[PDB]
């Protein structure tokens, strides 16, 4: 059961540490709160070992693409089983109601399902943190240096792997735990698209998307 | 329990019987597909339709799959047929690699040329499929054993919204992870980080798959309204492979 | 009288309606085509079948063609459909030229790769088509006008054994020669020996066509017994182009 | 109406001249007579301006492939309209009867049809001679120097063209006459195949084909 190298343990510690420090008419709210968190995400990303080794345009490539996906993780991470909903310190922004008062209520069910599904995995803040990193360093279209990013990503990937192996005594179930986590990367993709589709909808229905998002999530 | 890479590997060899035609894909009434191209487009739909049927028959004989509730057997195939076609296109397309790749193999003795993709306005997706999937799999040097395992994993997706027995679908996908991991450490042994390297193709397969539906739906080629129905009958009536 | 290159040229543009399927080609019961390849082979037959129908509809609207006796309209299409497919494959294949050519275009956004031909055991014919026809036509720099004229000439073959009105078929083919010759001397003017250079592709097209039937018949893909019948109904029932 | 260059007229004269000097149990006959004519063809070919400019293996390529086709022309050329049959100085070899006594009687109709069809064209010995040349210099598979042969062939092609033009005062019908003649090149191909098929039949029915033909028309 190969232990976590002092280098990986410092990495886990680092991430778990900064994640805490980045916790948190209708449509008007949402759009603003999202911006706040999207900024917390961008900051968490920039302080991620490896983000620097990467080109400047590739950072924008990653931050732009991972923004919605990691957003989904953040919300999902605050799902309360008892009340079967999202208790995001409830700015009354990410609640069934506001999303209804904001029109986009259809989207609620798809979001909750993901919440229910992710919740059932029972992730550590470590599992969750490594995952957020791994998501950010995924192979996205238009990367000038895919090979590099893949490098950075593999370091987090292997950490997560070793952490799980140690947490389970090299139990066979390790591949299962590790596997389901990488599975989220896939479901996370469909949600991201759905996010894009909504933007495209506001476009042909002329809705107000603060230039911050208008830029980060494109418009063309 | 019986689900294994060795078993999936031999299934891969069986052949679907004279594909009892099901219109999953088709060029229908009032389509934005310019006249001079319906014939071709339609024949490509004809082909996919054939592959889908072969796919529906593959899923059926998968260990314990048919022991699942019928509602789920349907929802599962319903949610993964597209990704499975693309994954198969990409596997099949590796033989034509080596300017970006220019040939995509939709079926044995049949290839799509990048230029046709360009004219079709589907240039990017055509390129993503050949590099993110085909080229990467060649580089990664992924073999048939890993290929079948991944198919099974793509199929057995417990996150599929609507299933009535998620747990049953989970036990099956997890057994697959166990299988894939065992294969990698008892063969590819030396290659560390492989399990994750393989599984990293799945979200790539997903994005591409989603972009596909963007196009198919744009050109009114999908019969979404009737998919479930087609799978239901295919599972029950179709004939078993050889 | 109305038969002209200008007219044939605009017909070429019209589109056959949703090809009312006719089984000229098909993989049938007990075939020597190995199991794992029937699906593909069958889809290629599906395609040819579609082209043949479009061909039957083209012949119909050809000036004075339908003014011919029905028995002859049948025998003519019956005797030239194969050469016309191949000629069309070769015309279409020129775009993929430039080791020998590697791509054959059976239809827009669809190409056969030489390797598939090799495995199929049809390597030579695949190569003859691309050099004797495709490459030579590029070299000869034959344009669409000459392309349509030749189609007409291939179709209107008075030597077709069985016709009841050879003279009527002759007057039509001869008018075509007159047309082709006029085109060459009023456009390609400078190029001497062109009329014969073009027409020299016809016996090349014939040999290749005959070798094709060697294979199609070997693999029991042709429904010789029913061809005439299919043409008879297609002429009468099919719908006119757009 | 560009006249025939002294060079083309000498060529026509030459060919018409040598053609005359090459005019002419059951199965046993045929096979032998064919050999005789096949030799007359080979000799006519070798004495054809241009045959020399060509490689030695390419000569064999041409002689082998043109042999049956030109054979068809020879027989066809001796078709009597009155008796609707082939009066080949009747060695009783190329007659419906012998071909029946020889088994291969089915082939008769296809042959006669060609005879009837060719007869209706009304060809000069000049038309016919140039054609025999043109047939021999056609692009056959396996030619080391196709470009060359095509050269040689074009000289005969152009002669035939000019001869027809002059014979018709640059009449439009020239292209018609010239056209139908080149049309024979095509029908001649199907007959050649049919010849091949018969050979293949004797093979799987073990019949005696004198090594002369066995070689010229292959066996493999
Ligand atoms: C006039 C044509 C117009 C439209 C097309 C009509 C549809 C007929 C199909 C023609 C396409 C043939 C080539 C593509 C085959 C792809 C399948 C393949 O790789 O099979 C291998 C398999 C290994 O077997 P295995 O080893 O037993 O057996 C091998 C025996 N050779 O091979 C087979 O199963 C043999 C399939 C036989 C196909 C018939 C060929 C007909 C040729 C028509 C001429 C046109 C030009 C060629 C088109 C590429
Ligand atoms: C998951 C897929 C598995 C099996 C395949 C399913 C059958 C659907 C057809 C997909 C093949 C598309 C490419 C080949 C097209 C050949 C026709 C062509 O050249 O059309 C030009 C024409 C110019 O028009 P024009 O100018 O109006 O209009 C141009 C507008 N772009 O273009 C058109 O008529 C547009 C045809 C639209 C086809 C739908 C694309 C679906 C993409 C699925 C993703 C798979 C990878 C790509 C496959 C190559
Ligand atoms: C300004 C803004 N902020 C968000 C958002 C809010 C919370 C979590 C994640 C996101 Cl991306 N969204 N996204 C959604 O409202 C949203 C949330 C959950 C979804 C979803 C969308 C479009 O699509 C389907 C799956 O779940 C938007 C726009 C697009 C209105
Ligand atoms: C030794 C031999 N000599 C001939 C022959 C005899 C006369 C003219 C041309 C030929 Cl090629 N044949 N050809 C035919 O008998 C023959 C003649 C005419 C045909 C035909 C064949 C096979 O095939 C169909 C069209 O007309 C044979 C073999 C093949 C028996």
């Amino acid at each position: 059961v190969p232990p976590l190298t002092a280098n990986q343990k410092s990495l886990i510690a680092r991430l778990v540490y900064y994640q805490e420090g980045y916790e948190q008419m209708p449509f008007r709210q949402i759009t603003e709160m999202t911006i706040l968190t999207v900024q917390l995400i961008v900051e968490f990303a920039k302080g991620l070992p490896g983000f620097s080794k990467i080109s400047q345009s590739d950072q924008i490539t990653l931050l732009k693409a991972c923004s919605s996906e990691v957003m989904m993780l953040r919300v999902a991470r605050r799902y309360d089983a008892a009340t079967d909903s999202v208790l995001f310190a409830n700015n009354q922004a990410y609640t069934r109601d506001n999303y209804r008062k904001a029109g986009m209520a259809y989207v609620i069910e798809d979001l909750l399902h993901f919440c229910r599904c992710m919740y059932s995995m029972m992730m550590d803040n470590v599992h969750y943190a490594l995952l957020t990193a791994i998501v950010i360093f995924s192979d996205r279209p238009g990367l000038e240096q895919p090979s590099l990013v893949e490098e950075i990503q593999r370091y987090y990937l292997n950490t997560l792997r070793v952490y799980i192996l140690n947490q389970n005594s090299a139990s066979p179930r390790s591949a299962v735990i590790f596997g389901k986590i990488l599975g989220i990367l896939t479901e996370i993709r469909t949600l991201g698209m759905q996010n894009s589709n909504m933007c495209i909808s506001l476009k042909l229905k002329n809705r107000k998307l603060p230039p911050f998002l208008e830029e980060i999530w494109d418009v063309a | 329990q019986e689900l294994s890479i060795e078993r999936l590997l031999e299934m891969e060899s069986l052949v679907a019987d004279p594909s009892e035609e099901f219109q999953f894909l088709r060029v229908g009434p009032d389509s934005n597909v310019p006249p001079k191209f319906r014939a071709p487009v339609s024949s490509l739909c004809q082909i996919g339709n054939k592959q889908i049927a072969a796919l529906v028959v593959w899923a059926r004989d998968i260990p314990h799959f048919s022991q699942l509730e019928m509602e789920d057997q349907i929802l599962l195939i319903k949610g993964s047929w597209n990704e499975l076609l693309l994954f198969a296109i990409a596997w099949r397309s590796m033989e034509f690699l080596t300017s970006p790749p220019q040939l995509m193999c939709l079926m044995p003795g049949m290839t799509l040329h990048r230029n046709s993709a360009l004219q079709a306005g589907v240039g990017q997706i055509f390129d993503r499929v050949l590099s993110e999937l085909s080229l990467k799999m060649r580089t990664l040097r992924v073999d048939q054993a890993e290929y079948v395992a991944l198919k099974a994993i793509i199929l057995l997706n417990p996150d599929v919204k609507g299933l009535k027995n998620r747990q049953e679908v989970e036990v099956l996908r997890e057994k697959m992870f166990l299988c894939l991991d065992e294969y990698c450490r008892r063969s590819r042994s030396s290659e560390e980080g492989r399990f994750a390297a393989l599984l990293l193709r799945l979200p790539a397969l997903r994005s591409i798959s989603l972009k596909s539906f963007e196009h198919l739906f744009f050109f009114h080629l999908v019969a979404d309204t009737s998919i479930a129905g087609y799978i239901r009958d295919a599972l029950r009536n179709h004939a078993p492979p050889i």
